[PDB]
């Protein structure tokens, strides 16, 4: 059954990693069906790597301050929470960085093993002073979605281990809106507008492509009951 | 201007319009007279061109003369003398 | 427009007219409720307009003495013994006695268990008094109330104003095409439907000989038979439907007094002015904001709320000095696609669709003479068109309506009919359309809540319970607590209980709340109808207990909890709503204020004679009145050109009107407004009053 | 007199004005509203009604 | 009740009415 | 924007689409265009949608009380036959969706279209011209949703709790994107107190000063915020430069926010922000889950006990009345007071019983609808039922609407409700008549000149000093002091000047004046304008509708009349001095009031003499004048309580109100000049008018008072 | 959980069936259930009668002598017909009965390629004068389409338009049960209940919904 008006997908980039995808026109009622599904799958389907647990020398039970540097430890937790990483191996990879003396400690000081990459070298981490020495250890693992802090099973072996919330998803925030454009002579179609903010590791175009891919697989799973089953058709490209 | 883009009939922001005019009544008459001039030019385009000059800004596909007048006012392409 | 409106139009007490007092003549004291109104005239049923309090409705038990004074019945109690003897008292006879409370703790021996009883004293004062000295009691509850207000369930839980408006909107419901009976109501619905006179009632008992849509033949016991001729699709005085569907079979026995056929708004012989719609009381995304009501597309698709509306169009051909006007197809300068649906007799074929602007009857009048324009002569010279010596003032469908035609009635003098002297043909055509429910139509309950249809959104975008049944109608929650109409929430809960069915576990005795609950009410099948007298009905404890045990219909699913609220799933986003909301079946009714008969607009219509202002109304092309109060607003805005435009050229200045229309059609600039004609009319009028008024240039 | 006669006690003020031969100025708000003239407020005063408009020399030279 | 074709309308009414309407 | 039915739009723009389609060659001539339009050919709709491009259209609702009753929108074609109104402009229109209809008008000329587009555009009319409070308010549903969004519920899901020794706080969040992720799962709730770092919102002024320093912009630097995620969402709707609020969002909180927004930001910005607030409030109203059943309307357990105790207080009184010691009137008054106390106690019990999360409690506490008296009438104690003559029935109801009334209690409640519903029909008609008279008297007051260069002015009280010594703020400041122009310099202790002459006298001016210790300032008003015709712009001060200086040709007289007479329908009388619409009407008719109050004539001590059936007063002068005697002071009037309460022999002022009631304006005029009459009239009308809780700026009444006092009499030929 | 979701079937009744989809991502179950539900209730193709014609009567607001009902209730009775067709071109049914008795939906004669799934539904009742001759027009469609106008098409005067509701799906529902374990091994298990109007199997309706949604999401997947 021919829709008789092909819905299109048009994007206008805003920043280096920011875009709005417009989908129009749609069969009445389908705007929300596509919008909410895309919004959920964008931040819950794309695989990505993130930190899982953290340990730093000088603190074992004092979870407030670490000497050498002046700012507290929660600031460090947030800073290395907001790290974008890409890992090609599923095993927990160990991140090291060691700065001596006064200075500015940034994410570029991280020494990555092969297969683990950091795309924001120039992000502030700490401000060392007074001949301070700071050694930071991170655990990096890949997965999907957003996972809260997971309690460290090896508390006895790693007492300095601290669980942290983890932004696995390469996309940060997606919002959707349904307008009612061009209704009268074209039987009440609607328009979908998606605004996406993803980490600089991947582009919003690729994020949407991967989300569409996984959703198409998931829904063809449902379509694989009757190979032939009449529905709607779209048309030429 | 930190505001987001305007839409519809508010495409020229009203305050930027009031910036160039002493008071809003003067702005209303200022827009209306130029709209009348634009319509007169449109009527007399094919015939002999008179003193009136049409849209100093490029109009859209098809537009009301009043919107053209407002855009011209916002662009400081016209001058007016208070009574 | 429904049986209740007919019932309430009669048995109504007015105060205006010859010998009465006008509304201007009416003071504040008369409009008030007198203590003597009790039992005689209902204190709730009265219109909300200027006539508030001036006109009311008779009570349900009220009687008119053979003397013109009003009179009500009351049981007489003696030494604390209640008698069955019913005696009738007027307003003046009540003062010298002491009437008791309607719902008093009667022990079946006539003795009130407490000495102090609520009684009505001589001067209308209510006070405590020992039992032995009271001498009268109300015959029943709902004696002070009329028949239009006795149909409101849970009346005692509602504010007087909202009950008043609910009783008034009960009068103006429309007859739907199915008229489903209400689940929760009052016993007065049956009697009101029966004695309204529009339901067929078997006068004499006997077996039914035969049943058909047009008629019913009933064989009485004493050999003879009687044929009730059913009335089908008759236009009411307000242009509604009055179909009558028989509800009996070809072999049943009917007793004298039993309802034989149902009227417009009756189901099984009882009043049914609306439909039972599932209700969620959450405020949904602002489409039900400020008393707005949102509906599901199921109502549109299933024809739950749709009304058949019929209009009539009279048109008469009469004698004239020019000759005679003919009802004929010889209509000048008309096409053929619009002539397809007319008979050679000159009128629309029965069962043919028309719409706004279509011709209905072809009536042609001798045009006489006028200035034939020279341009007309050149026009006929180019095509060979005849002069067409007659004027085609045929009858056309007025603006903004359509539908199929139902019937044509034609009378004429050669039919030897009693036509008015002067006319010799008169044809009247009936056009009906199945008006569906759309935006702007007013829907209301019988508890005072009203509102227009904010939107009709599809079945997908409706909050649905765990069973998956979408809700039909959603109303706001911000109106009910402020406006004080909590009675309809109790009606909603009782309706849900009556729909889902219930049973009270009588295993280890009856529960405490059900002790006073009557038998046969401890068990209720699904979709069971209940009743509730207005002032003696289901209490809070009884309703809570009923809500506790609300056995499911098909699956094992107690959708609503003990407190009435239920979980429901959003149809837009899909996630469940954070908190449960109340749901249940509510009785809603469509009012006769549809938007189709309420939308009007005009560009250039006709104008009045003396002053050139356009006329007003819907029958004429109208034009909204721009009164001086709006002139105040426009002057306060500082907008002078807009005001002058609205006054001179848009309304009055004739040359201004025609010049403006020519300029806007020609795409030219609108010219300078002229001088209003009404000012010149005023000047001439003032001159005629011997006042030398001259306007001086300098 | 035109404003007063349209507010209250029309016959009385009309008779009084006829006797006094009162010459109305037709200058107020209600009088101009009645006769169709521009109201003397907002965009009706000569400061705003007589606004002269013309494009600047550079703007017309850029046409 | 007391109506030959009256549908079964269960009632919550406590007391009885000595006379019909 | 505003919706418009397709058929109505077609009928309105008939010549417009006629030309626009005969030009596009759809119809050969005009007659063919008319035939297409009347037949409604499909090609008509496209050109119709074409011609509505930026064509303003006026909407009006009868009755049109104030200026904002006519608003110019831009129409969008909509299916159906119902005009779609924006939900925000309902309050300004006083429009409701019970079935009310609206009239639509089409401006034609370029001047008319310009006037509709610039002057009467809806997005340009937010502040009410009467008092200056915004009239595009987030209303019932929107304010309920906004209130629910920003509540700080303690002990919620995902709350921030500090921890040490074992694990960190695990309540802090990196970015609001992370918080949104958490809220999408079940870990974090919207109304949970958390700590976030923010980059795109301006921190409050004290945090900005403490941390950021002088250069404290929002977009660059991050900052800790101890807030709820809902508050972050709400603050994201405000303009970028607006500081973070972090407050429970009651109606008055949003009032202050939007007033500041309109004061310090462009009009388009505030219009867009109000639209955003409406959208967010509508979205969160449904999620708030406010919904009422019988379980939500709970009753106070103590009520019966109270209804018993006061019952005893009644019984003895009745018994005493049976003894003859208490007369009928005394018994009635005692019962009335006892039952009033019982109602108050039951209301207090209901207040102490209701949890703060109850849907009705948050409905009333959101500022959306109703008052607690309505809930008390719902459950608990309905109250006292009035009589047709206006008295109180000594035997009141005891149950409430939730419990269900009986026949007789419903009867008396109907008595009262019918009286209340009937009085409104006459009240609003009288209000309309008063509005017409007010418009007619002040029609000649229009701004002509920018400034009259006068020095005369009006002194305002402005937070008079307390006896202990401090600057206690006057309650009536936004009415009298705001939106003026200083006529004289405000200098403290003959030192430096605080506010120069001819200043707008806004909020910063006011708190600077209060900090400096100055309390008395002379502002330039319309009572002292030197312009022969109309009033000068500076004297009239700032226009309330726009918030800036008044225009040069604005008709402020009609605006004043409409502002005074618009909320007149909300006026109600109290339980021989009238205090409702009749009172203000008689004040504006300059007639002798019923409760006439004779006033002193010469400064000096008084002579009080308790006469028969009527008291006697004689003011003995402090100079060689005649001892002025007042005769007709009936015993019904009570002696004025001014300063201890007045008694015989006390020193009185030259125009001191001797007797209680209401002094006649003519007498105070001939005793104390025109200025005292202006003060008295303004104060009395304001006291009567705001006792119902209605705010109107004083200059609107001042215009009418000036129009009153324009004329003078003639004594000698 | 790094696995991939599956889909099973649980047919409780001939029309009502349950589909389980596990494992899903946390919070995805509700959204997926809604996405299936909307397209199941809206865009499932089906067949329904679109226009009837009765020889005796000319329009929609009269009665044919002989039957107890009227045409405006005959149409309401007929609107609950359950017919299934596979050819897209319109095709005419036929009902013809004389004499006393109850005319039911099984009395109509279906041409080749159309099946009536409600042979027991009551249409009307007749008597000695009863004579019913009805012609129905059945064609495939999707969703709810209101009655077209006989003047819009080249339709005979006697033709009576009827509102069309092509929707074999009666009602659908979803419910999930998240695990939400502290060991981050959380997943959603969607359970979808589908009940159709005896025209097509619920499995067929679900397959059609999947076929209607796969290409719509492929619109996003083909961007790259
Ligand atoms: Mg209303
Ligand atoms: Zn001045």
């Amino acid at each position: 059954m021919l829709i008789s008006q092909r819905p299109t997908l048009s994007e206008d980039v805003l920043t280096d990693n920011r875009s709005q995808f417009v989908i129009e026109p749609l069969e009445p009622g389908f705007g929300y069906t596509l919008g909410n599904s895309l919004r959920r799958t964008l931040l819950s389907s794309i695989p990505g790597a993130a930190v899982t647990s953290i340990r730093i020398d000088g603190v074992l039970h004092e979870f407030t301050t670490v000497p050498g540097v002046k700012e507290d430890v929660t600031e460090i937790i947030l800073n290395l929470k907001s790290l974008v990483v890409s890992s090609e191996e599923d095993e927990p990879v160990t991140m090291y960085l060691r700065k001596q003396g006064p200075g500015e400690v940034t994410a570029g000081d991280i020494v990555p093993p092969a297969g683990v990459t950091v795309h924001n070298p120039g992000m502030h981490i700490a401000t060392l002073n007074d001949k301070g020495k700071l050694e930071v250890e991170l655990v990096v693992e890949r997965g999907r979605g957003y996972v809260p802090a997971v309690q460290n099973r090896a508390s006895g072996a790693e007492i300095g281990r601290i669980p942290v919330d983890s932004i696995y998803s390469p996309v940060l925030k997606v919002t959707y809106k349904v307008d009612a454009t061009r209704v009268e002579q074209r039987t009440d179609f609607d328009k979908l507008i998606l605004d996406v903010e993803t980490k600089n590791s991947i582009s919003p175009r690729d994020a949407l492509a991967s989300a569409g891919k996984t959703l198409v697989e998931l829904f063809g799973l449902a379509r694989e009951l009757n190979v032939e089953a009449e529905g709607i058709e779209i048309g030429p490209s | 201007g930190g505001y987001d883009t305007p839409l519809g009939i508010t495409n020229p922001p009203i305050d930027e319009l009031l910036d160039r005019v002493s008071s809003k009544y003067a702005l209303v008459i200022y827009a209306a007279k130029r709209a009348r001039q634009i319509n007169d030019y449109y009527n007399q385009l094919g015939e002999g061109i008179l003193e009136y000059v049409g849209p100093l800004v490029e109009p859209g596909l098809q537009e009301k003369p009043l919107s053209i007048a407002l855009r011209e006012i916002h662009a400081d392409l016209l001058e007016h003398t208070e009574g | 427009n429904n049986p209740l409106s007919g019932l309430t139009h009669k048995r109504r007490l007015s105060a205006l007219g010859p010998g009465g007092l006008s509304r201007e003549r009416a003071g504040l004291e008369v409009r008030d409720v007198h203590p003597s109104h009790y039992g005689r005239m209902c204190p709730i049923e009265t219109p909300e307009g200027p006539n508030i309090g001036l006109i009311g409705s008779l009570s349900v038990y009220a009687r008119v003495n053979p003397f013109g004074f009003i009179e009500t019945p009351y049981r007489k109690v003696v030494d604390g013994v209640v008698s069955d003897e019913i005696v009738y008292l007027t307003a003046d006879e009540e003062d010298r006695h002491v009437v008791a409370q309607a719902n008093s703790p009667i022990d079946a021996d006539g003795r009130f268990v407490e000495p102090r009883v609520l009684v009505r004293r001589k001067a209308g004062e209510v006070e405590y008094v020992p039992s032995s000295e009271v001498d009268y009691m109300d015959v029943s509850p709902r004696q002070m109330v009329s028949v239009a207000t006795a149909m409101i369930p849970f009346l005692e839980h509602d504010d007087a104003n909202r009950a008043l408006m609910g009783a008034n909107m009960q009068r103006q419901a429309v007859p739907l095409v199915r008229s489903e009976a209400p689940l929760v109501g009052t016993g007065m619905e049956l009697r009101a439907a029966i004695d309204a006179g529009d339901v067929v009632v078997a006068e004499e008992s006997g077996v039914i000989e035969e049943v058909s849509a047009d008629y019913i033949t009933v064989m009485h016991d004493n050999g003879t038979r009687r044929t009730y001729r059913m009335r089908k699709f008759a236009r009411s005085n307000h242009g509604t439907c009055a179909n009558q569907c028989p509800i009996v079979d070809a072999g049943d026995r009917v007793e004298a007094g039993q309802v034989i056929a149902d009227g417009p708004c009756t189901d099984d012989g009882e009043m049914a002015l609306g439909k039972n719609l599932l209700v969620a009381i959450m405020p949904w995304e602002g489409h039900n904001y400020e008393d707005a009501i949102i509906l599901s597309n199921r109502l549109v698709e299933e024809d739950v709320l749709t009304s058949i509306h019929i209009e009539e169009h009279e048109i008469d051909a009469r004698d004239t000095k020019l000759g005679a006007e003919e009802i004929t197809r010889d209509i000048p300068n008309i096409s053929d696609e619009v002539l397809a649906d007319l008979d050679e007799r000159g009128i629309v074929r029965i069962g043919a669709e028309v719409r706004d602007g279509d011709i209905l009857v072809g009536k042609v009048t001798p045009k006489g003479e006028t200035e034939l324009t020279p341009e007309e002569r050149l026009l006929r010279a180019i095509f060979g068109e005849k002069a067409r010596e007659v004027r085609d003032t045929s009858l056309k469908v007025p603006h903004g309506e359509s539908g199929k035609v139902i019937g044509i009635r034609v009378f004429s003098r050669e039919d030897e009919d009693e036509l008015p002297a002067g006319v010799n043909e008169l044809v009247r055509v009936y056009v009906a359309q199945k008006r569906k429910i759309s935006d702007g139509d007013k829907l209301a309950g019988r508890h005072g809540n009203k509102g227009v249809i904010g939107k009709i959104l599809p079945v997908e975008d409706m909050p649905f319970l765990a069973d998956g049944t979408p809700v039909d109608i959603i109303l706001n929650t911000h109106g009910v607590p402020r406006r004080m109409n909590i009675g309809q929430i109790l009606e909603t809960h009782l309706g849900w209980c009556a729909h889902s069915g219930w049973k009270v576990d009588a295993a280890k005795g009856v529960p405490d709340w059900a002790a006073r609950l009557p038998d046969e009410l401890l068990e209720a099948q699904p979709n069971a109808i209940v009743s509730t007298p207005v002032f003696d009905g289901a209490q809070e404890a009884e309703l809570q207990g009923l809500l506790s045990c609300t056995l499911p219909n098909r699956d094992g699913d107690v959708l609503v909890d003990a407190d009435g609220k239920a979980m429901l799933f959003d149809g837009r986003s899909g996630e469940p709503f954070p908190y449960p909301v109340t749901v249940g079946y509510m009785y809603i009714m469509k009012l006769h204020h549809l938007v189709d008969d309420k939308i009007h607009a005009r560009s250039t219509g006709p104008y009045s004679m003396i002053t050139q202002q356009p006329l007003g109304g819907k029958a004429q092309f109208g034009g909204q009145r721009f009164g001086e109060m709006e002139c105040w607003a426009m002057q306060a805005y500082g907008a002078a050109y807009t005001l002058q435009e609205l006054l001179t050229i848009k309304s009055d200045d004739t040359v201004g009107r025609v010049k403006v229309y020519e300029a806007i059609v020609k795409g030219e600039n609108i010219p300078e407004p002229g001088i209003p004609e009404s000012f010149k009319v005023l000047l001439k009028e003032l001159q005629s009053l011997c006042l030398n008024v001259e306007v001086l240039s300098s | 007199w035109l404003s007063a006669a349209s507010f209250q006690e029309t016959t009385r003020v009309l008779t009084d004005a006829a006797i006094n031969c009162r010459s109305d100025k037709l200058n107020g708000l209600k009088e101009n509203v009645i006769i169709g003239k521009l109201i003397p407020a907002g965009t009706g005063i000569n400061r705003y009604r007589n606004i002269a408009v013309q494009p600047t020399e550079e703007a017309r030279a850029a046409a | 009740n007391s109506v030959p074709g009256a549908p079964n309308r269960v009632s919550f009414a406590k007391l009885r009415e000595p006379l019909e309407v | 924007q505003c919706g418009l039915p397709k058929l109505m739009a077609l009928e309105l723009f008939k010549p417009f689409v006629m030309k626009r389609l005969v030009d596009l060659n759809h119809a050969q001539n005009i007659k063919s265009a008319k035939r297409m339009v009347e037949r409604q050919r499909p090609q008509v709709w496209d050109v119709l949608e074409e011609v509505i491009a930026e064509h303003p259209v006026l909407l009006n609702r009868a009755p049109t009380l104030h200026r904002l009753g006519i608003q110019a929108f831009e129409p969008m074609l909509v299916e159906g036959k119902a005009i779609q109104l924006h939900p925000l402009v309902c309050e300004a229109f006083n429009a409701d969706f019970d079935g009310d209809q609206m009239a639509v008008h089409l401006p034609l000329s370029a001047e008319a279209q310009a006037e509709a587009r610039i002057l009467m555009l809806s997005s340009n009319n937010i502040l009410s011209p009467a008092s200056g409070r915004p009239l595009a308010m987030p209303r019932l549903d929107m304010v309920t949703g906004l209130y629910y969004l920003t509540t700080e519920v303690p002990g919620d899901t995902g709350e921030y709790q500090p921890a040490s020794g074992d694990h960190p706080e695990t309540g802090v969040y990196s970015s609001p994107a992370e918080a949104i992720m958490a809220a999408d799962r079940g870990v974090l709730s919207v109304r949970a107190k958390i700590k976030v770092r923010l980059t795109q919102l301006r921190p409050p002024v004290e945090i900005e000063a403490e941390l950021f320093g002088h250069s404290g912009w929002q977009p660059g630097d991050a900052w800790m915020a101890e807030t709820t995620l809902g508050r972050v969402m709400f603050n994201e709707l405000l303009p970028l430069g607006y500081p973070f609020v972090n407050k429970q969002m009651h109606k008055k909180v949003q009032a202050a926010i939007i007033n500041d927004l309109a004061e310090r930001y462009p009009m388009i910005v505030v219009a867009q922000t109000v639209d955003k607030l409406k959208d967010a409030g509508f979205y969160w109203a449904t999620r708030s889950g406010v919904t009422v059943s019988m379980a939500d309307v709970l009753v106070p357990p103590r009520k019966k006990e109270i209804l018993d105790h006061y019952e005893e207080r009644a019984d003895k009184v009745e018994k005493q009345f049976q003894r003859g010691a208490l007369n009928h009137d005394e018994r009635n008054e005692a019962l009335v007071e006892i039952w009033k106390e019982a109602t108050d106690e039951v209301g207090q019990a209901l207040r102490e019983h209701y949890p703060d999360d109850n849907p009705i409690i948050t409905i009333v506490d959101s500022g959306a609808t109703g008052n607690f008296t309505q809930t008390r009438t719902l459950a608990g104690m309905k109250g006292l039922v009035t009589n047709p003559k206006g008295e109180f029935i000594p035997r009141p109801v005891k149950s409430s609407f939730r419990e269900g009334l009986t026949v007789l209690e419903y009867f008396i409640n109907t008595h009262g409700a019918r009286k209340g519903l009937a009085d409104t029909a006459l009240r609003t008609a009288d209000s309309g008549y008063l509005t017409r008279r007010l418009v007619d008297v002040s029609q000649d007051v229009i701004v002509r000149e920018h400034d009259c260069q006068t020095e005369r002015g009006i002194v305002v009280e402005l937070a008079e000093r307390a006896p202990d010594g401090t600057l206690i703020r006057d309650p009536y400041i936004e009415t009298s002091a705001y939106a003026r122009t200083l006529g004289t310099d405000a200098v403290d202790e003959a030192g430096n000047v605080i506010v120069e002459r001819g200043q707008d006298l806004g909020d910063p001016e006011i708190d600077a004046l209060l900090a400096a210790g100055i309390t008395q300032v002379k502002v330039r008003s319309v009572l002292t304008c030197a312009t022969s015709t109309g009033v000068c712009a500076t004297c009239y001060g700032r226009s309330m509708a726009t918030g800036k200086l008044v225009d040069i040709g604005e008709a402020v007289g009609i605006v004043a009349a409409q502002s005074i007479g618009e909320p007149g329908t909300q006026l109600t009388m109290r339980t021989d001095i009238t205090g409702g619409l009749p009172r203000v009407q008689e004040l504006f008719e300059a007639r002798v009031p019923r409760g006439k109050a004779p006033i002193a004539d010469v400064t000096g001590r008084v002579r009080l003499e308790d006469g028969e059936r009527f008291y006697k007063i004689t003011i003995v002068p402090d100079d060689g004048g005649e001892e002025v005697v007042y005769d007709k002071i009936s015993k019904r009037q009570r002696l004025r309580v001014f300063k201890r309460v007045l008694s015989d022999g006390d020193h009185v002022e030259v125009g001191q109100q001797l007797m209680e009631g209401s002094a006649d304006p003519h007498e105070v005029l001939r005793v104390q000049g025109p200025r005292e009459v202006q003060i008295h009239l303004v104060r009395e009308v304001q006291e009567v008018y705001r006792a119902q809780g209605v705010s109107i700026h004083d200059k609107h009444i001042e215009v009418i008072v000036r129009q009153m006092l324009r004329r003078v009499t003639i004594i000698d030929s």
